[PDB]
């Protein structure tokens, strides 16, 4: 890499993020942190040197720069931003792979990453109700909750299968708890109805059918 | 070939060890805590010993406390093996 | 691998919208923590592959 | 007093903020004559700033101070058996990284602990030196030249002090080597610091075993020679008297089991104490103290020695915890596998009394699934409740995909090539998929294999496989014919007491014979199943498919996988056709390997080994030829040709055809190497032999062929006796043999020495 | 494959040579196995018209004065069957005073075999491997060990007398010494920086002096910290160290006087109101008495692992690697001429006594020069 007056890097930096390359962009990036890291405008390049770490894949680099950025930065005026990269950040690093296209389901993986994200924006749409991100903040947030509750319904199908039978209804009572409007729990309080019956403890099997058939099918 | 054991310990002495009007925590300083609760709000307590090893069937010494909304114990019912 | 750019981008992914559960007569359902809430929120930004996220 | 104005000089990439706020005098405030000593100070603790140059009066506060440099790149070279990536930790842990300002004085230091870190690898005579470069705007690039020199190796390992011992026998149980042949892979003439602590534990483990109690080491030394090349290590011990056990006592909180107790902790009187005994004695408390349901059992263990009648007192102490429970079992850094598969490797199920020990079972037997660089567990509390602890299993993962290659040869396979690619984790569902493809003088095998070694939770596996199989008879030293066949095998799997497993599968196969040189017993084959060519000429064909049906028992006790002392291997496989085929028959093989230890240290062992085989047609079509059973060479009795014993072919010779009915009785004696020293010993297993075989045809008969020798009694035992060396090599396993046949009969190949270099095709 | 990894570190090759000599090699005899690659201290002995050898397998042979033939052959070992041939390890120094050699081993032995037919004396033990050179003090046996116990032993009977524990760090490089004897006054050389003094007969400490300086973490300074050997001069003795500094000790006191910043070792010469040494790098310099001013620096031979210094007719020799004498002059300090003499190399001593030189080899092979 060549160097320059910073204007004319910075503005060839934004000709080849403009081309939709990222490879190239991400090296003069750097070089401008490099050859003149205080200059005046350090802060669109670092806020592009995110956007380019996450538009090329770059994911540890990108959360190591934006844990930089809100230590330096606690109140900059566009911090809705970084909040929303951290959090797209999170969630788009959940899959890190090719298994979504072959044909199987994702949701058994560990599910850290999920709790970050919700961890994010939660704090996001708390914090800053009123920005440019918070429509799609919510959206993100309702497919994280049922994502995350898969992963539970999905360890208690297991346990039903080995037949540890304290631990279905020890799991069944956290999802009830924890998630109680979503999607999977409302398909898996038919294995807690069959979970009491083993144990015969027939007291609660009428109200597990009765918090059924109060429901609606689906 | 498994192995597995399931829910709370008992000894078969410290169900001698409880009292009709036992107050609060003391079934939970003899027993032990509970594992599995009823949640869905009459406050009482279970106690299961599930265990079935190698191919020779379950047993189970099923125990029940139904409580009061003060925390003084009302009633108990003890399972000795499932029927 | 390579294959992390289907998430890197802007794919859209959509699911089902959350119902509160019922509740029979003659008891009532566990506490909720309230860990996980949702808030209610108002106005309109964009959705997937209508947003930009080129910073300001 | 108050300063007017402060003047500074030279400050280019620092904020004049930073300089400012950075000490605590400010622009313009009420000072004193401290400011001149604070800027000496204070510029100088920062770590940014080369010098100063400062002058106070009634005006202006006047400094002159350059910055230091900032690093643009830690660049490195010559670094052999040191990689790039842990020089940039120990860099970071050194003090300077990117990103930091230096002071053109500590590259001393740098260099001094880049000494330190090759101290701790091992390579003592390094050198590195500091190159630094000028850059415009306080940039410096900081280049590492290297010169490491020459590592460390092992001179002797001498111990001084041993009576009742030789000081080249407690050596072949060290980690550490100080000699290693050019025909062994015993380890490595390499020196590490830890390796000193964990033999150390070795050497009191030998002597805390045969009966010395009052065992105690001295003192260590490490030394090294003065051209920093051999290292001399040297331990001393104090051998104390041999000791007897006496008798033993139990105390503690018990839990009213002093009954249950006193059954394991006695034994007989008047035996040589131990120190495994005792171990796994307190163990076994521990075991039974968990299986009642509690959870950390404290036991502890203690000796007097009383040296009036060489006896101890063993006192034995229990300590009984109150018991925990499992609220939340949770697996954190699982990144592609399903969490059902790492589930079924956990013996402690979430809701029951915490297992002390089902944890490292677990532990272990996620080691043992192999997808898995590293594993840890942990243990956690729920805060409020005292009595509720959760369990965390950190998991780091590999690239679970390979590819093997391996050559060999034989006296009877010549050139042996297997390849494939073997993935044990495809897209990480627990299934395994694998393309494996042999190739050998005669026989060439390509393979695909698709397994799942969980069909349901509790073990059972199910397989696929899809097989190619050409075999060219003429290169086995049979008559010739060549026959071409692929097929279909699908399999069940599931073990039934955690040594015994079974197996049952279908299986449909397809097999061609062509080449097919004509002959008596091939041909009354042919004559049965009713398709009769000419005898004229060589050429002719045959096609068949066959229904299958194979079942498969296996006991698997032995203690250990390379050589073993101790222990037993039967394996029994059967097959039947089922109708709806062109052949009808049944075949059934039988191996026994039996281990029997004699001394005490096991160094000394009878090895027996019977193999069986019968097999028959059904219905009247008779078994065909291309299952029969082959005897002799390498693997059943030692001396012969390759696949030589039982009935020859008629041509209308001396070759061979084999038969349908096999019996091989042979006997080894495992001996200790009489010639090599024995620091090294014990990895050539030396044994004599003495083999039994037979192989006859049922279906000939004697009055249709009278002046031919009859093939239909099992009277003509072949007979044999020889020599065989076993061992490693760094071209792999090697198993050499002299045998000398002394009960053969007419008709039959000797071959009197016999060798198998590699892979064992 | 590990030729190609493994980087050369330094070397320097053989210089030129105007020879004005003709160094002939006269005794050529072997011994049996040899000493190996092993380092040790197993230098030959010369006595009463006699030679003495050892070969780190048992074997310790008896020769003439001027002819090279055997007087008598002893082994040493414990010979048990014919499949087995334990080694008895000789690695101490060979001397001789009371016309019965000592002999040190690995195995904590100290061998006293006789003159005329070589049988043992007696046979005892000490605290650990005995791997220095044995010297004689009115009688007394003064051993030096790997465990820092200067122990003492009998003439007659081989009985401990008295026992001094020294200390010791972690790494060591070869800490062994010989003692020195001053009118009963026997100076010692540690392990660790430390050089003794002790009184001869019942084993009191009088006084301790540490000559080296130590600049390091205990593992670049005291990477290495080890003194090998004290000689004593009028009033004064001189001890060296490894990464040090040549010092001067007064007997009684031990205060440090003058101080030269150098390193070695191996053995050295003070005779004369001269010193000549040997670096660890080879450079054979000659200081002064007492002033330490180098008189000459000639080091041509850096990085060649070098011996012991000898004084065969006012001519230093040197040993090497490769099996070649390196005879240098004394006024000026350059060479006079070079032998080959075998294709072994030395890390022994070169002996040279009675008007005669004598060397080992590192295979079993004893040469004697002009």
């Amino acid at each position: 890499v060549p160097d320059n007056p910073p204007n004319e890097i910075y503005a060839t930096a934004q000709q080849k993020l403009q081309d939709g390359n990222w490879r190239q962009a991400i090296t003069q990036l750097e070089a401008l942190d490099n050859r003149y890291p205080f200059g005046p405008y350090s802060q669109q390049v670092q806020l592009d040197l995110i956007y380019a770490y996450y538009k090329n894949a770059d994911l540890p680099l990108a959360q190591a720069a934006i844990d930089r950025f809100i230590r330096l930065n606690p109140t900059h005026p566009n911090i809705d931003y970084v909040m929303y990269m951290r959090g797209l950040t999170n969630m788009a690093l959940d899959d890190s792979a090719l298994q979504g296209f072959f044909g199987v389901d994702r949701s058994d993986r560990d599910p850290q990453h999920a709790r970050a994200a919700f961890s994010d924006f939660s704090k996001l749409v708390r914090g800053y109700p009123n920005s440019q991100y918070t429509t799609d903040a919510t959206k993100r947030l309702v497919f994280l909750k049922d994502r995350l509750a898969k992963y539970e319904y999905s360890v208690a199908e297991y346990y039903t299968e080995r037949g540890a039978w304290v631990a279905v209804v020890n799991r069944v009572e956290g999802m009830l708890r924890d998630y109680p409007d979503t999607q999977a729990t409302r398909d898996a309080l038919p294995l807690m109805e069959n979970a009491y019956r083993q144990m015969q403890m027939n007291a609660q099997a009428e109200k597990v059918a009765k918090i059924i058939a109060a429901n609606s099918s689906n | 070939r498994p192995d597995i054991n399931q829910g709370n310990y008992l000894t078969a002495n410290d169900v001698s060890k409880i009292r009709v009007g036992m107050t609060q925590q003391q079934v939970a300083y003899a027993l032990g805590t509970p594992l599995m609760s009823d949640p869905f709000g009459t406050n009482t307590w279970f106690y299961v010993f599930r265990q079935q090893p190698g191919h020779e069937g379950v047993t189970q010494q099923t125990l029940t406390l139904t409580f009061n909304s003060s925390g003084v114990l009302t009633n108990i019912d003890n399972k000795p093996a499932l029927s | 691998r390579y294959k992390r750019q289907v998430s890197g981008d802007e794919a859209y992914l959509e699911a089902a919208p959350l119902a509160e559960l019922h509740a029979p007569a003659g008891m009532i359902l566990p506490v909720t923590s309230g860990d996980y809430a949702i808030p209610v929120t108002n106005g309109s930004g964009a959705v997937g592959k209508a947003l930009d996220i080129r910073p300001p | 007093f108050v300063v007017k104005d402060i003047h500074f000089e030279g400050l280019q990439r620092v904020a004049v903020g930073a300089a400012l706020l950075s000490m605590p005098v400010r622009t313009g405030d009420t000072v004193n004559d401290e400011d001149i000593s604070n800027t000496i100070r204070a510029l100088f603790a920062t770590g940014n700033f080369e010098d100063v140059r400062v002058l106070r009066d009634g005006d202006t506060l006047l400094v002159q101070v350059k910055e230091r440099p900032t690093i643009a790149s830690i660049t490195f070279s010559g670094n052999k058996s040191v990689k790039d990536d842990m020089l940039k930790q120990n860099l970071e842990a050194s003090g300077v990284r990117v990103g930091e300002s230096l002071d053109r004085t500590t590259i001393a230091d740098i260099e001094k602990g880049l000494e330190d870190f090759y101290y701790s690898v091992g390579k003592y005579s390094a050198s590195v030196k500091a190159v630094v470069t000028p850059l415009p705007r306080n940039r410096v690039d900081l280049k590492l030249v290297f010169q490491e020199g020459v590592s460390a190796e092992i001179q002797q390992i001498n111990i001084v002090g041993n009576h009742a011992f030789t000081t080249d026998e407690l050596i072949s149980h060290f980690q550490l080597r100080d000699e290693v042949p050019w025909w062994n892979v015993v380890g490595d003439r390499k020196y590490q610091k830890q390796k000193l602590a964990g033999d150390l534990e070795t050497l009191r483990s030998y002597y805390l075993d045969r009966g010395y109690a009052r065992f105690n080491i001295d003192s260590t030394q490490v030394s090294l020679t003065p051209d920093k090349k051999g290292i001399y290590v040297t331990v001393n011990i104090t051998e104390g008297d041999q000791y007897k056990l006496s008798g033993v006592e139990v105390s503690g909180n018990l839990a009213g089991h002093s009954a249950e107790i006193e059954q394991l902790t006695k034994i007989e009187p008047g035996e040589l104490y131990n120190g495994t005994k005792v171990t796994k004695m307190e163990d076994d408390i521990k075991k039974l103290l968990g299986r009642y349901g509690y959870a950390y059992p404290r036991v502890q263990s203690m000796p007097e020695i009383n040296d009036a009648d060489k006896t101890v007192k063993l006192r034995v102490n229990v300590d009984a915890g109150n018991r925990f429970y499992v609220r939340k079992i949770r697996f954190e850094g699982n990144d592609t596998s399903k969490d059902a598969v790492l589930r079924r490797e956990m013996r402690q199920m979430e809701g029951a009394w915490l297992g002390s020990d089902l944890v490292d079972q677990g532990k272990e037997r996620l080691n043992r699934l192999g997808f898995f660089e590293t594993v840890d567990t942990d243990t956690q509390r729920v805060p409020g409740s005292p009595d509720q602890v959760d369990v965390v299993y950190k998991v780091k993962e590999r690239n679970t995909g390979s590819f093997n290659f391996g050559i060999g040869y034989g006296t009877c396979s010549g050139v042996s090539f297997q390849a494939g690619v073997q993935q044990d984790n495809w897209l990480g569902t627990g299934y395994a998929v694998g393309i494996n493809g042999t190739k050998n003088d005669y026989q060439t095998y390509a393979e695909l294999s698709v397994t799942n070694p969980y069909f349901t939770v509790d073990g059972v596996s199910l397989g696929g496989r899809l097989f190619y199989n050409d075999f060219q008879a003429d290169d086995a030293d049979l008559s010739d014919y060549t026959n071409k066949s692929y097929g279909t095998d699908v399999t069940l799997g599931f073990p039934i007491n955690e040594y015994n497993s079974l197996r049952a599968g279908l299986g449909y196969v397809h097999n061609s014979l062509s080449n097919m040189q004509p002959q008596v017993a091939m041909w009354r084959y042919l004559y049965s199943m009713g398709e009769h060519p000419s005898t004229s000429d060589q050429d002719n064909s045959f096609k068949t498919d066959d229904f299958t049906f194979n079942y498969g028992w296996t006991y698997n006790k032995l203690d250990r996988g390379y050589f073993p002392t101790d222990g037993s291997r039967v394996n029994l496989t059967g097959k039947v056709t089922i109708p709806g085929s062109d052949n009808e028959y049944y075949k059934v093989t039988l191996d026994t390997a039996t281990y029997v230890p004699i001394d005490d240290d096991h160094k000394w062992v009878v090895l027996g080994r019977t193999r069986w085989g019968y097999g028959d047609g059904l219905g009247g079509k008779e078994m065909p030829f291309y299952e029969n059973f082959y005897a002799g060479g390498s693997s059943t009795v030692r001396g012969f040709q390759c696949n030589t014993i039982g009935p020859k072919a008629v041509y209308f010779s001396d070759d061979a055809v084999g038969g349908n009915a096999m019996a091989v009785a042979s006997l080894e004696f495992i001996t200790p190497t009489p010639f090599i020293s024995d620091k090294y010993a014990n990895s050539v297993r030396t044994s004599f032999f003495w083999d039994m075989g037979t192989v006859w045809d049922t279906n000939w008969d004697s009055s249709q062929y009278s002046g031919y020798p009859d093939y239909s009694d099992p009277s003509n035992i072949r007979m044999s006796a020889g020599i065989a060396l076993q061992w490693m090599s760094p071209l792999g396993p090697l198993v050499f043999s002299y045998a000398q046949p002394f009960k053969k009969y007419d008709g039959d190949k000797a071959e009197q020495f016999q060798f198998n270099i590699g892979k064992t095709w | 494959l590990f030729n190609s990894e493994e980087d050369v570190v330094k070397m320097s090759p053989l210089p030129t040579v105007e020879n004005q000599f003709t160094p002939t090699t006269a005794w050529s005899t072997s011994v049996g196995s040899g000493i190996g690659n092993f380092y040790s201290n197993l230098h030959p002995a010369l006595a009463d018209n006699v030679v003495y050898a050892a070969d780190r397998a048992g074997l310790v042979k008896a020769l003439n004065a001027d002819d090279g033939k055997e007087i008598w052959s002893v082994s040493l070992a414990e010979k048990d069957g014919w499949f087995s041939k334990e080694p008895a390890l000789l690695s101490g120094g060979v001397t001789v005073s009371g016309g019965h050699v000592y002999i040190g081993s690995e195995k904590a032995q100290v061998y006293a075999l006789n003159t005329s037919d070589g049988t043992v004396a007696w046979q005892t033990k000490v605290a650990g491997e005995a791997l220095s050179r044995p010297v004689v003090s009115d009688g007394l046996v003064l051993i030096h060990t790997s465990n820092g116990q200067l122990q003492a032993l009998n003439e007659a009977d081989g009985a401990v007398k008295w026992t001094v524990n020294l200390d010791m760090p972690s790494l060591s490089l070869r800490g062994e010494s010989a003692p020195t004897t001053a009118f009963g006054a026997a100076v010692v050389g540690g392990d660790n920086g430390r050089v003794s003094a002790v009184l001869m007969e019942q084993g009191q400490m009088i006084w301790q002096q540490r000559i080296s300086q130590a600049t390091g973490s205990t593992e670049i300074d005291r990477l290495s910290d080890v003194d090998t050997t004290p000689v004593v001069v009028n009033g004064v003795v001189f001890a060296l160290a490894y990464n040090g500094n040549l010092t001067a000790l007064d007997l009684r006191s031990g205060q440090i006087m003058w101080k030269r910043e150098l390193g070695s070792v191996n053995d050295f010469i003070v005779d004369g109101n001269r010193i000549y040494l040997v670096d660890q790098n080879d450079r054979v310099m000659a200081l002064t008495i007492d002033g330490g001013v180098t008189l000459w620096t000639q080091s041509d031979l850096l990085h060649r692992l070098l011996t012991s210094p000898v004084l065969y007719n006012g001519n230093l020799v040197v040993g090497d690697s490769e099996g070649y004498l390196h005879w240098i002059n004394v006024e000026d300090g350059r060479f006079v001429a070079q032998q080959k003499v075998d294709s072994s190399g030395f890390q022994t001593e070169p002996v040279a006594a009675d008007g005669k030189l004598l060397i080992q080899a590192k295979d079993g092979t004893v040469y004697s020069i002009t």
